[PDB]
């Protein structure tokens, strides 16, 4: 929304042990490039050679991109991992938050 | 540990003494046979502590206390921190307070 000059958010890093919960909070930077000059292809691999028949499959291909965060040590440290297993017997998620801004092309 | 101006005070305890049968007649002297016993009862202890619980962003995982003895038999030396065989308490391994790391 706001100009060119202003920032459009600010970077957020901590974990902060609540209570029977806790939150973590990360950033990073990414980088995008353009994929397949924006087409979609048709994948595909005949079982004919290579690998073997078990190893055929068909699909497609896109321009678009996608953020993959789903293990764990995206969101703890060595450190507070130590800190959750030793006192702590179980864990389960509860909601989250994910925002990217400071876009620039 | 802690130097303290006042301490906990020092609680003494004694079993007040019987006196044995007197003679007939008045002896002026002080009585010197007694009656032998002893005593035993329970005692309870309640302390309050406060401590300190802190938060250090150093990046790689601190050292702890672990308990690392391989094996025992219980033949023998039974759990390390547990009865052994005969029965005795035993304290396998002195330990201190100072586990966690923090700068200077």
């Amino acid at each position: 929304a706001e100009g060119v000059g202003n920032s459009s958010g600010d970077w957020h890093c901590d974990t902060k042990w609540m209570g029977d919960h806790v939150i973590t909070k990360s950033t990073r930077t990414w980088v995008l490039p353009t994929y397949g000059n924006h087409l979609y292809g048709p994948i595909n691999f005949d079982g004919t050679t290579g690998s073997g028949a078990n190893a055929a499959y068909a699909g497609y291909k896109t321009p678009w991109g996608y953020f993959d965060f789903n293990r764990f040590h995206c969101h703890f440290s060595p450190r507070d991992w130590q800190r959750l297993i030793n006192n702590h017997t179980g864990i389960r998620p509860k909601g989250l938050k994910i925002k990217v801004f400071n876009v620039q092309v | 540990g802690f130097g303290l101006k006042h301490p906990p005070p020092m609680i003494l305890i004694k079993n007040t003494p019987v006196p044995a049968d007197p003679p007939t007649t008045f002896n002026p002297m002080p009585q010197t046979s007694f009656i032998t016993e002893y005593s035993t009862g329970q005692v309870t202890v309640e302390m309050l502590w406060e401590v300190q619980k802190e938060s250090s962003k150093r990046w790689n995982p601190e050292v702890q206390f672990t308990s690392n003895f391989g094996t025992s038999d219980p033949a023998v030396d039974g759990i390390p921190f547990g009865i052994n065989n005969l029965g005795t308490y035993v304290e396998s391994r002195p330990i201190g307070t100072r586990y966690i790391s923090k700068h200077l």
